[PDB]
RNA sequence: CGGCCCCCGGCGCGCGCCCGGGUCUUCCCGGAGUCGGGUUGCUUGGGAAUGCAGCCCAAAGCGGGUGGUAAACUCCAUCUA
RNA sequence: CGCGACCUCAGAUCAGACGUGGCGACCCGCUGAAUUUAAGCAUAUUAGUCAGCGGAGGAAAAGAAACUAACCAGGAUUCCCUCAGUAACGGCGAGUGAACAGGGAAGAGCCCAGCGCCGAAUCCCCGCCCCGCGGGGCGCGGGACAUGUGGCGUACGGAAG
């Protein structure tokens, strides 16, 4: 009854009723730490449509990342190579900051499983996300077999292999003529199948 | 007389026009969500670019308002629909005596 | 480096191809593996036929292969509804179901419907309890076989429309000349511009 | 205010939803009575309120709600902000109350956030009408007045005392 | 080919669950700093920018994306992020 | 002044449970040159590789279209032969370079947030009893989670009453 109203109020996030609450929450979260346990989701509709259910074993981490592109870590801005690569100031890091937040949350807590994550704040520098974490060894998650897929050990650390929503969106895989660079599996699998010099017994 | 190219191009087969699939029912009228949106617009208010585009469409120039909406949102057809929406909101609210 | 009159060669060997050389030394190995896979399926799984579900008559999308025909994927839900059975009931009967395949032609519609009627006629099913719904006795000594090969119906059916014996006729032989194709090509190239000039002739009074 | 809130809680205390103990008690009792005595309709209509924002929004959209009680202390305010305007546009009276814990303790839960009076008893319609008249006097009839007024914008008391001291100095200069 | 010991599968006595198909009427019908636009880097065969990412601007609901040459008008096909 | 409820929280050698590290031929995510070629060298090629870092399984990834096509249309993902050294990219130099068709192995499809209806009919834990071999569950009595939303019915191939 309510979540469509919550969604439509969150959509136009530039209006005066929302931007006050957004500025107050950005101040409140900027004065907090970097990675800490929010006891309940601040966006219930978005958390529930990403996969949160109000039961024992689902944990929200509020996490803060720093905006901007990456600087190449070479000393004194020297690359020692051809003029293709002197751009120390500008590389823009093909994974999104949401994926960085998922990596940091799951790597701080490898005992949990990163399901998804969602934006909750920005000012100019600190981008704020909330990451939902499944506890694979709680009994309410090891039962209820619509959830038992994440208990299986092939889903350990989805956030660093690129299996979450922001992970897949950073990999850039989809059906179409816009994705011939990664035709199947991954771009390295496509490179493997397209530069494997295939030979046979009979030629 | 049938042939390959021209106006009646291809082999002549009979049509099978039926009711379309449910996937066409995606962004339709939907009076319930219309009630939701039409409530929540006057619950919240308007964006700042909308609030100055209503002024530019009221007094200054419709072409300048369309150019400002074309600059602030993506494309020309988006600018057309946003201009028509703001003009409908303007004529429906601020013209009722 | 080049030489006498020979073809300009650009081989793609500048990349380190020596690491990724996949030579099929296990090609009879994969052949024996896949033989044993199919035979183990036909033994252990069911007395269902090999290549289990029935495939549709399907025309290939091109200007090149559309004269030919193909075993498709599934039976295109409107076709299955005209045949008159439920979706997963059809999937357990053995009907391959694709919910994406549309229907444009009543010809191909009725072709797949008659193919469904033929498959339902050829169907002999065995329920669990011996109360016999929708079967009879041991028909044809339990059908004398329990495994079919290379499709149930051999779904190609290359049609042979012959239309051989006819006499050369009246002025159609003096009417169907070469100029029809060039007239149709010029009409297709100059369709809309003539409509624009007709609109301008109606506009300029 | 607390007088009308006390009247509201005195009305809402006897429409309390059942807990697990008396729920299981009523289930076992009614099951044994319909097993032994074989009663067809032992209960005509159970009067009980509704809780939860998903339930209350549905009830005000379908006009089943007679009265809406809206809690104050919800930490995401976005969960609640649409409900006063929605009850105003659907004509259902709503009262904003302070303290969601006091509303949870009439539903046997920590937070309740919303309470919808939909069905009333025979000897309670007059008291409900007496409450709804004051609630429509306070909230519903003044909605065009509340929507224009801005809140907050109060400086710190040290700065207010500084501005007042400068204002008294300016008045001493002008007089 | 033969005998013994050990392990796994599918028949047949109890405990727990058990309503689908067609006609007619009414009602519902969707994932947001997300798509998209500008700009900047890397990558691609992808060229008036294939994909990913930084910053800014940032939606619609007969909507949105795709239709391989940018842009406007119009028609049609397909899909529903 | 005190008591109580909710919410943000902290502590413990609290009861129970979980991640660290190794191997790394195969796979996934990031990052990343230069020797070499261009008979010279900056774009380019070497290469989206070597090296580095992070993850898991016997496979991994992908996977049920915001697809291909443009005609008598097909229809999840992967793999092989073709397409093809072609379309295209490139000091249009050196060189780089796919895809849809089509034929084959495999064939399996599905679920959730929303929409409402069901008196939260849902789930975790504690204690005694019905009991089994080599070990753990259907019921009984109370402490929690959950109305800021459990579970059933439902998924765009329409669904519900
Ligand atoms: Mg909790
Ligand atoms: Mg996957
Ligand atoms: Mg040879
Ligand atoms: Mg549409
Ligand atoms: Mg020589
Ligand atoms: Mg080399
Ligand atoms: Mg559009
Ligand atoms: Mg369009
Ligand atoms: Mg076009
Ligand atoms: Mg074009
Ligand atoms: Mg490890
Ligand atoms: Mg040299
Ligand atoms: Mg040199
Ligand atoms: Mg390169
Ligand atoms: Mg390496
Ligand atoms: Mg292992
Ligand atoms: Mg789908
Ligand atoms: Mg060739
Ligand atoms: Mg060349
Ligand atoms: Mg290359």
């Amino acid at each position: 009854g309510a979540y469509k109203y919550i969604q439509e109020l969150w959509r136009k996030k530039q209006s005066d009723v929302m931007r006050f609450l957004l500025r107050v929450r950005c101040w409140q979260y900027r004065q907090l730490s970097a990675l800490h346990r929010a006891p309940r989701p601040t966006r219930p509709d978005k958390a529930r449509r990403l996969g949160y259910k109000a039961k024992q074993g689902y944990v929200i981490y509020r996490i803060r990342v720093r905006r901007g592109g990456r600087k190449r870590p070479v000393p004194k801005g020297a690359t020692y190579g051809k003029p293709v690569h002197h751009g120390v100031n500008q590389l823009k890091f093909a994974r999104s900051l949401q994926s960085v937040a998922e990596e940091r949350a799951g790597r701080h807590c490898g005992a949990l499983r990163v399901l998804n994550s969602y934006w909750v704040g920005e000012d100019s520098t600190y981008k704020f996300f909330e990451v939902i974490l499944i506890d694979p060894f709680h009994k309410a998650i090891r039962r209820n077999p619509d959830t038992q897929w994440i208990t299986k050990p092939v889903h350990k650390h989805r956030e660093m292999r690129g299996l979450t929503s922001a992970g897949r969106k950073s990999r850039g895989l989809g059906k179409g003529h816009k994705f011939h660079h990664t035709i199947g599996g991954s771009r390295r699998a496509a490179w493997r199948r397209r530069n494997t010099l295939q030979l046979h017994r009979y030629r | 007389y049938p042939m390959a190219v021209g106006l009646n191009k291809g082999h002549k087969v009979t049509k099978n026009v039926s009711k379309p699939r449910h996937s066409r029912r995606r962004g339709r009228l939907t009076k319930h969500t219309k009630f939701v949106r039409d409530m929540i617009r006057e619950v919240c208010g308007f964006a700042p670019y909308e609030r100055r585009a209503m002024e530019l469409l009221k007094v200054s120039k419709d072409k300048r308002a369309l150019k400002f909406i074309k600059k602030r949102v993506g494309t020309h057809i988006r600018a057309k629909r946003k201009r028509e929406e703001l003009s409908n909101v303007l004529a429906a609210m601020r013209k009722a005596a | 480096a080049p030489s006498r009159n020979g073809m300009v060669l650009k081989p793609h060997f500048h990349k380190d191809w020596q690491r990724r050389v996949a030579t099929w030394f296990n090609q009879p190995a994969r052949k024996i593996r896949r033989r044993k896979a199919r035979q183990a399926k036909a033994r252990r799984i069911a007395p269902r036929p090999a290549s289990g579900p029935i495939r549709p008559i399907v025309r290939c999308p091109t200007v090149r292969y559309h004269t030919k025909v193909r075993a498709g994927r599934g039976f295109s839900l409107e076709e299955l509804r005209v045949a008159g059975i439920h979706k997963k009931v059809a999937r357990t009967i053995g009907i391959s179901v694709d919910p994406r395949r549309r229907n444009k032609s009543t010809e191909s519609l009725q072709a797949n419907v008659q193919r469904l009627k033929e498959y339902r006629s050829k169907l002999i099913l065995f329920p669990r309890k011996p109360s016999a719904p929708k079967k009879g006795d041991s028909s044809a000594e339990e059908l004398k076989l329990a495994t079919q090969l290379t499709g149930p119906v051999m779904p190609v059916r290359n049609v042979y429309k012959k239309e051989k014996a006819r006499v050369i006729t009246e002025e159609e032989k003096n009417f169907k000349a070469f100029a029809s194709l060039r007239m149709a090509r010029a009409n297709a190239r100059l369709f809309g511009i003539r409509a624009k000039r007709a609109k301008e002739a109606a506009e300029q009074d | 205010d607390r007088q009308t809130a006390t009247q509201l809680l005195k009305l809402a205390h006897k429409y309390r939803p059942e807990t697990k103990q008396e729920k299981k008690q009523r289930l076992l009792a009614r099951a044994e009575k319909k097993a032994a005595g074989k009663g067809d309709v032992p209960t005509k209509r159970p009067p009980v309120l509704r809780a939860g924002v998903n339930t209350v929004t549905t009830l005000v959209e379908n006009k089943k709600a007679q009265l809406v009680v809206i809690a104050h202390d919800v930490d995401p305010i976005e969960l609640v902000v649409f409900l006063p305007a929605l009850c105003r546009k659907m004509g259902v009276p709503y009262c904003i109350i302070k303290g969601k814990a006091r509303l949870g303790r009439l539903v046997h839960r920590k937070t309740c956030t919303t309470v919808a009076f939909t069905q009333v008893n025979s000897e309670d319609k007059g008291a409900l009408a007496k409450l709804v008249e004051a609630i429509r006097t306070n909230y519903n009839d003044r909605y065009d007045e509340i929507r224009r007024h801005w809140g907050g914008n109060v400086l710190g008391p040290k700065s207010v005392a500084r501005i007042a001291k400068l204002e008294k100095a300016k008045a001493k200069e002008l007089a």
